[PDB]
C-alpha cells in the first residue's frame, strides 16, 4: 500500500502569484517499463474531479501552461507559475504505478484577497414554520473575506448560544470571497416571549449588525 | 463529449443492499476500463473497485471485497456497482471514473450513499423574505442528502448562495439566498425550487413580500 | 490504475 503524502493542507496565495504543492510517496512511482504513474487532479467547487497532470509532467488537453508537474522517484511538484481565481479548489495527487491505486489527501487553494466585510441580512420566522411549532431566525452574511467570520445572535440584548447552525460556501472563483448562513432555532413558544433579535457579526473590530423586533 | 452519469444512490440500511449504476456516452465504452472511486465528508478520495474494458477482470479494495460486485453492461454502455452488507463507513458520494495515458481521465458526477437506520423525509420549505434585496429560502427537517435547490427553476443563477447542509439527529437543514435588484421585487416574481430524490419530492415556494 | 497494466 503505497502512501501518498500531500502538503500543505492548505495553501492561501494572492492572484498572480506562484503556488507550490509537494506530493511524496512511501515508495517509487516508476513502473518497470520506465513510465511514472503519478497523477494531479483538480476539485473545483461544485464540479466533479478534472484530471490536469497525468505521468508526472504531461499537462492533460486545455490546462494552461502555468501548471507545470515535475519530479521522479518518490518526490513530485505541482507548480503554477502565476495563480488565478479559477485555480482555486482541491488538489489530488494519485499514484497508478502499484496496486492499489491511491489518493494524496488534497491541498485546499484558496485565493487571497483584501479583507470584505459581509452584506447581512436578517429574517424573521416564516409564518409557515410557526404553525408548525418551530421559529428559526436567519442570517445570511454574504461576500465577506476571509472565510473565519464570528456570528452572534443576541434575544432582547442578550447572547444566545444554544440552537445556532452555522454552514459556509465554499470560495466564490468570481470575487474569491465566502457566503455563510447561521441559523437560530428556537420553539414558537420561546420565540413569541421575546421582543428584539439580533445577528451580529465580526472578524475579531465593531460589528455588522442586523436586527428586527417581533 | 465523454459524459459519465451515476444514479442508484440514496438511503440503505446496515447490512442491505444496494446496486449503483453509470451510463456513459461520448466514447466507445468497452474499449475503455472503468472504476468507481468514493469521496467522504472529509473529502478523503478512495478507489473502491476496477473492471477492464472486456468485463473479464475485477479489482476490489480490501475495504469492499467479498461484498461489492463491479460489473458492465456494454451493449447498453453501462457499469454497475452491486453492493452488498452495506456499513456505515460506506456512507460517501460514489464516482464513476474512466481509465485510458496510462491512467483515471473523466469522472462522473457521482451519487451519495447514506448508509443509515433513519427513515427518509421530505423536506419542509419556508420562504423568507426581507438597491439590491436579498430573499431566501430555509430548507429543513429532511433525510437523506441530497437535495438541490433552484431559483425560477434555474433562471436566476448569478445572485444565488446556496449553503451546505448541516446534520442534526439524522435531519438536515440548507438554506439559499438570491439577491436581485429592489426595483424587480416584487413585481418580478422570485421562487425557490426544492427537489428531494430521496423521496421522490419537489416544493416551489414563491416568494411574497410580509 | 496498476490493476489495468
Ligand atoms: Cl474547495
Ligand atoms: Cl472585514
Ligand atoms: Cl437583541
Ligand atoms: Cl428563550
Ligand atoms: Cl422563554
Ligand atoms: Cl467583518
Ligand atoms: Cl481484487
Ligand atoms: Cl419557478
Ligand atoms: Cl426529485
Ligand atoms: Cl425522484
Ligand atoms: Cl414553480
Ligand atoms: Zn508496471
Ligand atoms: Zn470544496
Ligand atoms: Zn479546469
Ligand atoms: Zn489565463
Ligand atoms: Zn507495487
Ligand atoms: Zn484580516
Ligand atoms: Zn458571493
Ligand atoms: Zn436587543
Ligand atoms: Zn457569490
Ligand atoms: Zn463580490
Ligand atoms: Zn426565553
Ligand atoms: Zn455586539
Ligand atoms: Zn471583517
Ligand atoms: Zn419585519
Ligand atoms: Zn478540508
Ligand atoms: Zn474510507
Ligand atoms: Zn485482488
Ligand atoms: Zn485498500
Ligand atoms: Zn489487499
Ligand atoms: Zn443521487
Ligand atoms: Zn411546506
Ligand atoms: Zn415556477
Ligand atoms: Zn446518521
Ligand atoms: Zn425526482
Ligand atoms: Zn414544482
Ligand atoms: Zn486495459
Amino acid at each position: 500500500y503505497v502512501v501518498m503524502t500531500q502538503t500543505p493542507l492548505t495553501l492561501s496565495v494572492t492572484i498572480g502569484q506562484p503556488a507550490s504543492i509537494s506530493c511524496k510517496s512511501s515508495q517509487s512511482l516508476l513502473d518497470s517499463d520506465g513510465k511514472t504513474y503519478l497523477n494531479w487532479l483538480l476539485q473545483r467547487p461544485g464540479q466533479s474531479p478534472k484530471r490536469l497532470i497525468y505521468l508526472v509532467s504531461k499537462l492533460d488537453s486545455g490546462v494552461p501552461d502555468r501548471f507545470t508537474g515535475s519530479g521522479s522517484g518518490t518526490d513530485f511538484t505541482l507548480k503554477i507559475s502565476r495563480i488565478e481565481a479559477e485555480d482555486l479548489g482541491l488538489y489530488y495527487c494519485w499514484q497508478g504505478t502499484h496496486f492499489p491505486r491511491t489518493f494524496g489527501g488534497g491541498t485546499k487553494l484558496e485565493i487571497k484577497r483584501a479583507d470584505a466585510a459581509p452584506t447581512v441580512s436578517i429574517f424573521p420566522p416564516s409564518s409557515e414554520q410557526l404553525t408548525s411549532g418551530g421559529a428559526s431566525v436567519v442570517c445570511f452574511l454574504n461576500n465577506f473575506y476571509p472565510k473565519d467570520i464570528n456570528v452572534k445572535w443576541k434575544i432582547d440584548g442578550s447572547e444566545r448560544q444554544n440552537g445556532v447552525l452555522n454552514s459556509w460556501t465554499d470560495q466564490d472563483s468570481k470575487d474569491s470571497t465566502y457566503s455563510m448562513s447561521s441559523t437560530l432555532t428556537l420553539t414558537k413558544d420561546e420565540y413569541e416571549r421575546h421582543n428584539s433579535y439580533t445577528c451580529e457579526a465580526t472578524h475579531k473590530t465593531s460589528p455588522i449588525v442586523k436586527s428586527f423586533n417581533r | 463529449e465523454v459524459k459519465l452519469v451515476e444514479s442508484g444512490g440514496g438511503l440503505v440500511k446496515p447490512g442491505a443492499s444496494l446496486k449503483l449504476s453509470c451510463a456513459a456516452s461520448g466514447f466507445t465504452f468497452s474499449n475503455y476500463g472503468m472504476s468507481w472511486v468514493r469521496q467522504n465528508s472529509d473529502k478523503r478520495l478512495e478507489w473502491v473497485a476496477s473492471i477492464r474494458s472486456g468485463g473479464g477482470r475485477t479489482y476490489y479494495s480490501d475495504n469492499v471485497k467479498g461484498r461489492f460486485t463491479i460489473s458492465r453492461e456494454n451493449a447498453k454502455n453501462t457499469l454497475y456497482l452491486q453492493m452488498s452488507s452495506l456499513k456505515s463507513e460506506d456512507t460517501a458520494l460514489y464516482y464513476c471514473v474512466r481509465y485510458d495515458s496510462g491512467s483515471s481521465d473523466y469522472w462522473g458526477q457521482g451519487t451519495t450513499v447514506t448508509v443509515s437506520s433513519a427513515k427518509t423525509t421530505p423536506p419542509s420549505v419556508y420562504p423568507l423574505a426581507p438597491s439590491m434585496v436579498t430573499l431566501g429560502c430555509l430548507v429543513k427537517g429532511y433525510f437523506p442528502e441530497p437535495v438541490t435547490v433552484t431559483w425560477n427553476s434555474g433562471s436566476l443563477s448569478s445572485g444565488v448562495h446556496t449553503f451546505p447542509a448541516v446534520l442534526q439527529s439524522d435531519l438536515y437543514t440548507l438554506s439559499s439566498s438570491v439577491t436581485v435588484p429592489s426595483s424587480t421585487w416584487p413585481s418580478e416574481t422570485v421562487t425557490c425550487n426544492v427537489a428531494h430524490p430521496a423521496s421522490s419530492t419537489k416544493v416551489d415556494k414563491k416568494i411574497v413580500p410580509r | 490504475d496498476a490493476e489495468f497494466r
